[PDB]
RNA sequence: CCCGCAGAAGAAGCACCGGCUAACUCCGUGCCAGCAGCCGCGGUAAUACGGAGGGUGCAAGCGUUAAUCGGAAUUACUGGGCGUAAAGCGCACGCAGGCGGUUUGUUAAGUCAGAUGUGAAAUCCCCGGGCUCAACCUGGGAACUGCAUCUGAUACUGGCAA
RNA sequence: GGCCGCAAGGUUAAAACUCAAAUGAAUUGACGGGGGCCCGCACAAGCGGUGGAGCAUGUGGUUUAAUUCGAUGCAACGCGA
RNA sequence: CGCGGGGUGGAGCAGCCUGGUAGCUCGUCGGGCUCAUAACCCGAAGAUCGUCGGUUCAAAUCCGGCCCCCGCAACCA
């Protein structure tokens, strides 16, 4: 299911930063982030229209940790929901319960964010939910429980956040170790360097 | 083209026969080796390809390929044939299943291992 | 067809030698033996000082050699260091007391020899050859030729079928005698073989002849 | 500001009596976005040569196009040599469906949502001729209320 | 379902990388061995045959084969054609059949509008709810393009009359 | 198979199998025992030759221990030499 | 030396982001214009995009090196 593979690699291939790692250190030094992964990384091919398109589609997936079924699920539901369907598909992207403690900094990366989620660090609502791909919805509170509140994991990775730039769509408190998702988070919310028409395309062939 | 024309007469779909006539809608099928040799391939390219004569378990005699760098196979071996014709073979239209029924996996291949019956080394 | 050499054809009434001494029958030979030695070694040595062309002058007791070059800077080193082991290396293979000089050409792309060069370097260098010839041809038309040819021959990136490849730009009238056609070959010794370059460029017209 | 993207390159020959001369033929579109949109093509004996000439064709013989908040107005069909087009005015966020050298002619053009497709021949060259012909071939709301002396309160 | 114990501890594979099609180099072999869905590849520098390294795509699955629709506007009703590419009977007469210049009246068959009955439940779709999420289950609606009967409209088509 | 025909045959009209093309129009060459125009000791008009004889020289062939190697329609054969 | 930014006709400025297209103003010349200057109009000339390279079908543009310029950089008794 998840890949457990380098993470830089995953960085090198697509060009841009995935955030897959903390971020303490730079990711030019921690690896030749211009050069494409292997023998061949020198040489920049030149990408075609399926190309670039498959290229946007594995970016996305990357950021998230997505496999192929899930996301396909993903752009059906967005699809059938009303509305702009790229703006719909991002939204249920962020909807994802490891990205939402990611998003309040209850984790240094998404992996480590889904880690503890998967292991019973996570309450909403007053439930402990296991699942990562749990849909969060407006109005939830997202908590961290008393067994894990001592992990100092947690606060190096509420240190980092502070460092990352906020979300307006969270409201979090660091003491109480605990965020209320205020809203779907908006297009102008999201980051304005993915694009969305090409995953569209892609899936509407 | 005149909808009254259509009306008297409507068009009748093509119906499209199958390539692989033997296999009767199946995915594989037995058979046993009737003969086994080899044959001169067409016009713009040269090698001995081997093939099979195969009687079906439904009655009929086809002719079969035999993929990969050699094989075990003689006379009355019963064997495994699915659907694919081979092109520069006039008349070969099945290829055996290597790692079937009374058919070797090919020896000493680390690449297409599952298209050739072979298993994972250590 | 075969195309006659536009230096020789051009010697005496638009161009000149590049030996320019008299002499008998008698020492006429050794003479040229020589000044094959002479101008052999002094490539050999400044083959990374861009040498353009020698020049070589004999008064009846003297042997004066006249080496143009773009960068003198190179060739002459330190003060006098380089050109004295020169200087005695050649009067020693001549056999006769030396005098070197070196005249500067302050247009190294407009001189057949010195762009010959550069591409065949380039061309070892491992660069494709079309860029290289077309940054060639550009160079010069830019710094004002009124022409220029560059022709490259034989297994062009290593083809195993040998080629001929040309670019001209501006005019290079060959069957223009009065024309000024400085022309120069040379030689890429890749590693799939030979690759030969030819440069052309027409400078002008001397209209007064001038020899 | 005008943004252009090359849509085919192809190699051709003419056989001459000493062999054959091979050239190339390079197929180009450039666009504002805003709405003008204008196809190129050129030839010579080298690709770069013939993407250049193509590019400069295609600068000049723009022309413009009349479009409704980044997609058609009415449904468009448009015809050439083999070419045979139709296009749809998709709704907002569906993004631009059409195979290959109309999505170029579309994107550069700067339509963001239609439901294209080509029928008969899909030649590049006349399918972006007719599709740009199909773009040319479209009504504005303002332009039918005006050739037809109504407003466009009465034209809805 | 919850709580406790221990220790990263027990848990990654398959296909592909000449173009179509995302992903390249070296070695072995020499129209042989072989590959192949199409185009093709191999005769001594093979990115296409085998091995290796690297990479790409999916992932407890991954490939191959069989089968249906799609692409196929390639049976064209929506939505094709027939001078030369396949396609105008050798030519005419003519029954059944198809189609019908113009005005008025009438009928209300076709047509249109409304209403009533029915069109089982499940399935599909919309708004919700319950399984920690999802699959799944479920409440209400919408839909079931239809058929029948009744009441109206009379522009067009049909019938009848001039 | 049916129908028609004295017969020749006509009319209606498939399938297995096989190939990845078959075709239409037009484009650039080359060719034509197609057409027009033009030129060159190309022909015609002339002079002198070669092919016959002897010898010189080159090549092929044969021979030889070796008869070194290359050039071998025009455009190799008193050629590299 | 540390970090950052910059180098485009003679000057002052776009073009860099999205790789294809060298633009604007002043200045120079000529002509018209003015009796003439001036003003105004029309033409003409002027960079190889600091340089050395790398990538690519193609580089002012993307990448690197060097050269400089500017800002920031903690040291003068
Ligand atoms: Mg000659
Ligand atoms: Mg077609
Ligand atoms: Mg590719
Ligand atoms: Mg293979
Ligand atoms: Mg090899
Ligand atoms: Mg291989
Ligand atoms: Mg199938
Ligand atoms: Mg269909
Ligand atoms: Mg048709
Ligand atoms: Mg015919
Ligand atoms: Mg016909
Ligand atoms: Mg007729
Ligand atoms: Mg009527
Ligand atoms: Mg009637
Ligand atoms: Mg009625
Ligand atoms: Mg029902
Ligand atoms: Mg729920
Ligand atoms: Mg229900
Ligand atoms: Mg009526
Ligand atoms: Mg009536
Ligand atoms: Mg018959
Ligand atoms: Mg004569
Ligand atoms: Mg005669
Ligand atoms: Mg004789
Ligand atoms: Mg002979
Ligand atoms: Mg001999
Ligand atoms: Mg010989
Ligand atoms: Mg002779």
């Amino acid at each position: 299911a998840r890949y457990l593979g380098p993470k830089l690699k995953l960085s090198r291939r697509e060009g841009t930063d995935l955030f897959l790692k903390s971020g303490v250190r730079a990711i030019d030094t921690k690896c030749k982030i211009e050069q494409a992964p292997g023998q061949h990384g020198a040489r920049k091919p030149r990408l075609s229209d399926y190309g670039v398109q498959l290229r946007e589609k594995q970016k996305v997936r990357r950021i998230y940790g997505v496999l192929e079924r899930q996301f396909r699920n993903y752009y059906k539901e967005a699809a059938r929901l009303k509305g702009n369907t790229g703006e719909n598909l991002l939204a249920l992207l962020e909807g994802r319960l490891d990205n939402v403690v990611y998003r309040m900094g209850f984790g240094a990366t998404r992996a480590e964010a889904r880690q503890l989620v998967s292991h019973k660090a996570i309450m909403v609502n007053g439930r402990v939910v296991n699942i990562a791909s749990y849909q969060v919805s407006p109005n939830d509170v997202v908590s961290i429980r008393e067994k894990a509140k001592k992990q100092s994991r947690v606060k190096a990775a509420l240190e980092l956040a502070e460092q990352r730039e906020k979300p307006t769509w969270l409201e979090v408190d660091a003491g109480k170790m605990e965020g209320t998702f205020k809203r779907k988070p908006e297009r102008s919310d999201l980051s304005a360097d993915i694009n969305e028409h090409l995953i569209v395309e892609l899936y509407s062939k | 083209a005149t909808v009254n024309q259509l009306v008297r007469k409507p068009r009748a779909r093509k119906v499209a026969k199958s390539n692989v006539p033997a296999l009767e809608a199946c995915p594989q099928k037995r058979g046993v080796c009737t003969r086994v040799y080899t044959t001169t391939p067409k016009k713009p390219n040269s090698a001995l390809r081997k093939v099979c004569r195969v009687r079906l378990t439904n009655g009929f005699e086809v002719t079969s390929y035999i993929g990969g760098e050699g094989h075990n196979l003689q006379e009355h071996s019963v064997i495994l044939i699915r659907g694919g014709r081979v092109k520069d073979l006039p008349g070969v239209r099945y290829h055996t299943v290597r790692g079937a029924l009374d058919c070797s996996g090919v020896k000493d291949r680390k690449q297409a291992r599952s298209k050739y019956g072979v298993k994972r080394p250590k | 067809g075969q195309k006659v050499h536009p230096n020789g054809i051009r010697l005496g009434i638009v161009k000149p030698w590049n030996s320019t001494w008299f002499a008998n029958t008698k020492e006429f030979a050794d003479n040229l033996d020589s000044d094959f030695k002479v101008r052999q070694y002094l490539t050999k040595e400044l083959a990374k000082a861009s040498v353009s062309r020698i020049v070589i002058e004999r008064p009846a007791k003297s042997i004066r050699v006249t080496i143009h070059t773009a960068r003198p800077g190179i060739v002459i080193g330190k003060k006098g260091e380089d050109v004295e082991k020169l200087r005695k290396v050649v009067a020693d293979i001549a056999g006769v007391p030396a005098q070197i000089n070196i005249a500067e050409v302050r247009k190294p792309e407009l001189d057949a020899k010195l762009v010959a060069d550069s591409i065949t370097s380039q061309l070892e260098r491992r660069v494709m050859f079309r860029r290289a010839m077309k940054r060639a041809v550009q160079n010069a038309m830019r710094l004002g030729a009124k022409g220029i040819k560059v022709e490259v021959s034989g297994r062009l990136g290593g083809a195993e079928i040998a080629r001929t490849e040309w670019y001209r730009e501006g005019r290079v009238p060959l069957h223009t005698l009065r024309a000024d056609i400085d022309y120069n070959t040379s030689e890429a010794h890749t590693t799939y073989g030979v690759i030969g370059v030819k440069v052309w460029i027409f400078k002008g017209e001397i209209l007064g002849g001038m020899a | 500001e005008l943004q252009e993207k090359l849509i085919a390159v192809n190699r051709v020959s003419k056989t001459v009596k000493g062999g054959r001369i091979f050239s190339f033929t390079a197929l180009t579109v450039v666009g504002d976005g805003n709405g003008r949109v204008g196809f190129g093509y050129g030839k010579a004996r080298e690709v770069p040569a013939a993407i250049q000439k193509a590019m400069e064709k295609a600068r000049r013989n723009m022309i413009n196009v009349a479009l409704n908040n980044g997609t058609l107005q009415h449904p468009v069909k448009g015809v050439h040599t083999g070419s045979r087009v139709f296009m749809q005015p998709a709704s907002e966020g569906t993004g631009i469906i059409a195979g290959g050298a109309m999505r170029a002619v579309l994107e550069v053009a700067g339509v963001h949502n239609v439901l294209a497709k080509a029928y008969g021949s899909t030649n590049p060259i006349n399918v972006v001729r007719a599709t740009i012909d199909g773009l040319e071939n479209m009504n504005s709301p303002e332009m039918v209320a005006a050739k037809r002396g109504k407003s466009v309160e009465e034209i809805l």
